[PDB]
């Protein structure tokens, strides 16, 4: 359970999660933002006047 | 099996092994960048119906 | 690809390995001498000088 | 490292923390559903 | 202040004056390192310079002349001795040192062949050796050995430091401009 | 069966299993993805809509 | 390494873990068939 | 060892930092021209 | 330079020598979803 | 939750905040820049006249 | 280096100065919506 | 961990390897058609050269 | 809230600060000159005589 | 640089960046009037 | 060099980097007006 | 930060960051003055329309 | 307030807010003669 | 280390008055400029 | 000591800078760059 | 502050900067001497208007 | 007025002088490899004579 | 070396280079009359 965290750096732990969730949250951003095109449609409203 | 590591050296395997395996990657890439195919610095949006193929006969 | 070609690649792997030699044949070069006496103390260009050397000689 | 007991109270928090920020994210989905939603 | 040098003027990168008399202790070119204080060995754990009579299997070529027994001219034109023994090389068979008696006996002391020049370029007539390095008068400061028979590398030092430091320090004319 | 793993650290089982699932499934999404046709059909509405 | 009570307590847990994955993948692949099936 | 831990704790976090930073310079090249 | 030290330096290259080649299968996929050689 | 802090200096901690709040706060600003049109609209209002 | 007695102080100034920083930046987001929405 | 490879001489190591990796490509893109921004930075995706087909 | 300067320079803060904020008014007064055009058409007014 | 003298040190900072604040709140004032940017 | 005298160099070397950086982002935002690259 | 400077000798770090940091310099504003678009020394008084441009295809 | 010059140089502080003055002063002097166009339309009477 | 705690309040009284002065003498050049070319 | 030299250098360094400064005006008088 | 010259002695780092300093002044006079619109020898005495500029 | 302690006035000198002598020579050099300024051919021109060097024209 | 002879060589050389400095002034003068080079 808890003990698998025994031994390590709870430094180190974090700076891989937030590796872990900054890399991913960015492979998904650029996949959503081609699938819904969103910034592609609003930026054509606004840089069209 | 880890007695291997007993018959040679860990540190200096694992240096040769690392300056192989960049030499090869280089090699790789850079043999793949000077063909027709796959020079995808310049060709790389291309669709794979588009690439250019080899001289079929 | 158009302006890279093979005669190129192969003049800048030559110059990669050739500093590196001269980086290894500099850093044999202070094996005698070091490191450098100055008023404000001691002193090493790069590349640093390497490890004490030592050699083997033969039994009397 | 970390201690057994060091280590209770690390998953602990380790735990709270990924439900919330799972919650957090499951109404990023949500509202994003409704406005463009995907297949 | 061991090396008995003193710096010109206080301007760094200046060179330094020798205090007292500089082919004894050494400053400058007349600088010895300091070596093993043991003889050099031959592959078979023998000395590698020694004395001819020390082993009767070397010889002079033919055609060579025999410097024994002949008139050492030094700088000044004036003869400081008599070679009376060679010292040879065995790990390479060469000659490495003559062995020189002073004018008045008394003492001997040694004389490395690198700077032993021979008349004429040793083409004609081959009758003293020439010793530009060192004067006459200085031939009886040159170091002595602990023994008569081998030559430790310490001393092999001194001895070739010691001739090789007299192209700048035999006579004042030797270390000042030209013009 | 719990003899397989005496003897070896429980960090390394759970980081070497990690890297397993982790490009595992980053394939098949990748095979998924050119079999239904997702998300090109939708991503085909949005962007030309 | 390990010891015998510590590969005996790894083991069901690595186990139940296991077993948790595969249900969740179960409902996942349940999930796809409905909407696009590949056979 | 308290000082290779130590230092393990700066390098992995300068490690990982370093690549986020790349992901995101990747990530505006992208937006700037494709190379796919 | 002893057993002991073999157990714990396997662990560590069996895992990132494992690693090594799970990145590169999916690279050799992503490579052939992009275009194929074959 | 307080004693993650625990072996670090604050000074660190503050000065790796500023680098990803100043290199986030400057990306998203070129982000919006595009997406609204602002200052372009604007410019082109007191270029004109 | 840091201690535990100053790393609850510490981070109760964290916990404040970053929750304002929040509702400071949700009102530039709320005047920014208002102004031109992105959606 | 960091007891067997003298952590020094590896940051020199991989400062000097990242250092040339990030010259070479740059100066690869810089030599190709497509991405020589320098000249040619200011065209949009569309304009930008593309290999034969 | 004031212990953050504990160990720190006042001189060295006062040169990073208004080292900071000269380069950063540098930048928005030729963003702001750029959106304005004030030096633009007030320079033109005179040019023209 | 030391406990004391660092809440001080605060003090006068704070009342400099105020300071600050204001006079500069009063020149985007004055420019708003002048040529609003929105 | 002991910790003590590592920490007031410290503090002078972000500084003086930092200065760097800034005077390096006010001319590339001056080139930028001028010519932008992109 | 905390063992950067103890580890490694500032004054070596001085000077090799100096000495990179010219060089660098310099290799980017002779890599500007070669190029068309940027050849500030004989085009600066153009402004950005009239500044040459790379060939789009 | 006066705190912030102890252990400073004043010929130092002197010297920097005269480089500051000067520098400062050089660049809008030029920034004024572009705007009021102030030398060239004097300059153009005179030298006509 | 120069400009000692009493050093430092003599100064900053010569420095402040320094800069009223210098900051007076700008606010009427800037007067007088306006007048003859005002720039906005 | 160090502070003497400092004040020196600074003072040479600035002296310098804005001497400099003077010849770039001149230059821009006489050609623009930009 | 004044301690740079406890770590730098103030005559090499003055020499090394007088050295660097006139090779910069160099290399920009002669590389404006090589353009055709800073060629001040020849040119010179061309306006500003009459001073050549590089092609659109 | 301390810098001849740093520094010997005698190398100084010769530096100095050196150097003075290197940079009159190479600016008469440049001059006389100049078109406008290669005095010893041109010198008795008037500067309404003189070459002045200008780039080609549009058309 | 000593101060007295610190403060006669400074005398002449101030003056041999302020000397030097003039008679080029004087020659630029000069050559600006025959050919001037703006
Ligand atoms: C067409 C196919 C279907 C679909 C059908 C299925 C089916 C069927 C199943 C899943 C399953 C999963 N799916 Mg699904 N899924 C789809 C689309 C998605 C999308 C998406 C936004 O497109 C996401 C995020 C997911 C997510 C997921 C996971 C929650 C889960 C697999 C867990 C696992 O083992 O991960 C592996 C673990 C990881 C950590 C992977 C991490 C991947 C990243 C890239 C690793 C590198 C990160 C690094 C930091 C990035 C660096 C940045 C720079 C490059 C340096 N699916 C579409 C709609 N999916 C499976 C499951 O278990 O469901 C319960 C399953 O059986
Ligand atoms: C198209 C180009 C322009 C032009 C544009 C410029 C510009 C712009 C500048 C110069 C500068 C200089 N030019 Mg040019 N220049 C032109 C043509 C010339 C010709 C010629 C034959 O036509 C000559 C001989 C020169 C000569 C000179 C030098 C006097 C000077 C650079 C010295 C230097 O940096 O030393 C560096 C090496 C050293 C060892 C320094 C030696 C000491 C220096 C000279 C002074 C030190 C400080 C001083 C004592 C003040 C101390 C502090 C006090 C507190 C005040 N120019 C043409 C017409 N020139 C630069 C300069 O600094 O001018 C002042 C400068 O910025
Ligand atoms: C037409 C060809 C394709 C392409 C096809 C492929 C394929 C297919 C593969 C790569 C691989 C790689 N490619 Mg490629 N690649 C392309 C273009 C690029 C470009 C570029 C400028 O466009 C770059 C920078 C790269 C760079 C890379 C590397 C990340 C990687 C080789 C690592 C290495 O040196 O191993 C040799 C190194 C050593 C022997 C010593 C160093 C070992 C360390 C551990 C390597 C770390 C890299 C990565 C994080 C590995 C995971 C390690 C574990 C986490 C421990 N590619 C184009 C678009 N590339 C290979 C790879 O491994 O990808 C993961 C691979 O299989
Ligand atoms: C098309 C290209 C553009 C252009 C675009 C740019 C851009 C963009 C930049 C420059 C920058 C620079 N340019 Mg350019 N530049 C052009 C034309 C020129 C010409 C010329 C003859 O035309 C010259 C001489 C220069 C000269 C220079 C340098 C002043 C500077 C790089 C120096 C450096 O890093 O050295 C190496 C560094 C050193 C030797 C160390 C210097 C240390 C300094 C002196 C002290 C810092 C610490 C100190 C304590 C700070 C105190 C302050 C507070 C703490 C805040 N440019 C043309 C018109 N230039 C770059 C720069 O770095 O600006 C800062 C930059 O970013
Ligand atoms: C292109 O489409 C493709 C990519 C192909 C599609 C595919 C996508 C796939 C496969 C995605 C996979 C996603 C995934 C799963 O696999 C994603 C997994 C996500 C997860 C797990 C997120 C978890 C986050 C956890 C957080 C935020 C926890 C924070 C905890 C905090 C803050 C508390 C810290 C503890 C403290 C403070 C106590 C100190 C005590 C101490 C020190 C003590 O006691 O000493
Ligand atoms: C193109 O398509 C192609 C590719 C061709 C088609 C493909 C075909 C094939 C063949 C695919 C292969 C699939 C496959 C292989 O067979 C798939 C195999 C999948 C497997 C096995 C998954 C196993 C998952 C196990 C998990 C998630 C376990 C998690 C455990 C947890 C969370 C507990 C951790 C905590 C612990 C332990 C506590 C520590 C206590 C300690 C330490 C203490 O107390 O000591
Ligand atoms: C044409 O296309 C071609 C080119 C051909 C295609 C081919 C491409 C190829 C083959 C690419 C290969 C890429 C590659 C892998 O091989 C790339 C590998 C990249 C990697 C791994 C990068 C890692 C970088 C890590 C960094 C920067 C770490 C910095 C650490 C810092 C800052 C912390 C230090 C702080 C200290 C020390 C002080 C604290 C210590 C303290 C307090 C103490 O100790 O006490
Ligand atoms: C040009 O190519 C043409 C011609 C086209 C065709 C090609 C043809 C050919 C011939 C191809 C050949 C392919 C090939 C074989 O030959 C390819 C061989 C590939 C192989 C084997 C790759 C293996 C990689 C393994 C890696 C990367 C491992 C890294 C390990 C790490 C990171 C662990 C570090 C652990 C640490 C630090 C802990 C220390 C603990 C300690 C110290 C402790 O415990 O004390
Ligand atoms: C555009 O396309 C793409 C890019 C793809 C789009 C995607 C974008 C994405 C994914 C963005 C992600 C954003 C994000 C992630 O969550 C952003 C996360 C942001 C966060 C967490 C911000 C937090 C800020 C906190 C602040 C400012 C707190 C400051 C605290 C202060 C001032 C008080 C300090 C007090 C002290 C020090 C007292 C010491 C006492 C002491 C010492 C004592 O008492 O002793
Ligand atoms: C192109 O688009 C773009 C434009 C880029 C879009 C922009 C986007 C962004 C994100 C901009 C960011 C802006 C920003 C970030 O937050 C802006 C942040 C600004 C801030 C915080 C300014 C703070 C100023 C603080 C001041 C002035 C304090 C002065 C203090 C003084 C004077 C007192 C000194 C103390 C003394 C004397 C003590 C002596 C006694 C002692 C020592 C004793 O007693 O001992
Ligand atoms: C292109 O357009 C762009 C450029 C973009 C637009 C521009 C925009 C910007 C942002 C401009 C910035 C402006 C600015 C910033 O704030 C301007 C700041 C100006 C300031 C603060 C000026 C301060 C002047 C101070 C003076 C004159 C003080 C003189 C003091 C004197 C004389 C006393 C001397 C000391 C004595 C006698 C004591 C002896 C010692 C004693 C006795 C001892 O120790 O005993
Ligand atoms: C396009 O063209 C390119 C070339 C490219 C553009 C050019 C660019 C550049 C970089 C130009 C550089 C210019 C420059 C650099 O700074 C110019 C700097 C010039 C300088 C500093 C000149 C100084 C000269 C000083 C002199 C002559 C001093 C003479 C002193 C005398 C005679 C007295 C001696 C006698 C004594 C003392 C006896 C007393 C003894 C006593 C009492 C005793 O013994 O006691």
């Amino acid at each position: 359970m808890h003990r698998i965290w025994q031994g390590m750096d709870p430094q180190i732990i974090m700076s891989g999660l937030g590796f872990f969730l900054a890399g991913l949250a960015l492979i998904i951003h650029m996949w959503a933002y081609s699938i819904t095109g969103w910034p592609k449609y609003k930026k054509a409203q606004y840089n069209a006047q | 099996m880890h007695r291997i590591w007993l018959m040679f050296d860990p540190r200096r395997v694992m240096v040769a092994m690392v300056g192989f395996l960049a030499v090869l990657a280089l090699v790789i890439h850079f043999i793949l960048l000077s063909s027709q195919r796959y020079s995808w610095i310049e060709n790389g949006t291309l669709s794979a119906a588009q690439a250019p193929v080899g001289a079929s006969a | 690809m158009q302006y890279i070609d093979g005669a190129q690649i192969a003049l800048y792997a030559f110059w990669l390995f050739f500093f590196g030699l001269i980086i290894y044949i500099r850093r044999e070069d202070k094996r005698e001498g070091y490191p450098l006496e100055s008023p404000q103390g001691p002193r090493e260009g790069w590349p640093a000088m390497p490890e004490k050397k030592t050699y083997i000689h033969r039994p009397t | 490292g970390m201690t057994e007991d060091e280590a209770r109270r690390f998953h602990g928090y380790f735990v709270t923390g990924t439900l919330g920020y799972i919650i957090v994210a499951a109404v990023a989905h949500f509202l994003a559903w409704q406005w463009r939603p995907w297949f | 202040s061991d090396i008995k040098a003193v710096p010109a003027d206080s301007y760094n990168g200046s060179a330094l004056i020798p205090t007292g008399d500089p082919m004894i202790d050494g400053v400058g070119p007349s600088s010895w390192a300091n070596r093993s204080d043991t003889p050099d060995m031959t592959f078979h754990n023998t000395a590698k310079i020694v004395p001819m009579r020390l082993d009767p299997t070397y010889s002079i070529a033919k055609g060579d002349p025999d410097p024994r027994g002949l008139p050492v001219v030094a700088a000044d034109k004036q003869v400081a001795g008599t070679v009376i023994e060679l010292w040879v090389n065995r790990a390479e068979p060469q000659v490495t040192y003559y062995e020189v008696q002073l004018t008045g006996s008394e003492r001997r002391v040694m004389l490395p062949a690198g700077f032993v020049q021979w008349p004429n370029f040793g083409l004609w007539g081959n009758d003293k050796l020439l010793v530009k390095a060192i004067t006459a008068a200085q031939f009886a400061n040159v170091p002595a050995l602990k023994r008569d028979d081998q030559i430790t590398l310490l001393e092999e030092d001194m001895v070739c430091a010691y001739y090789a430091g007299g192209h700048l320090y035999a006579m004042a004319e030797r270390s000042e401009p030209i013009i």
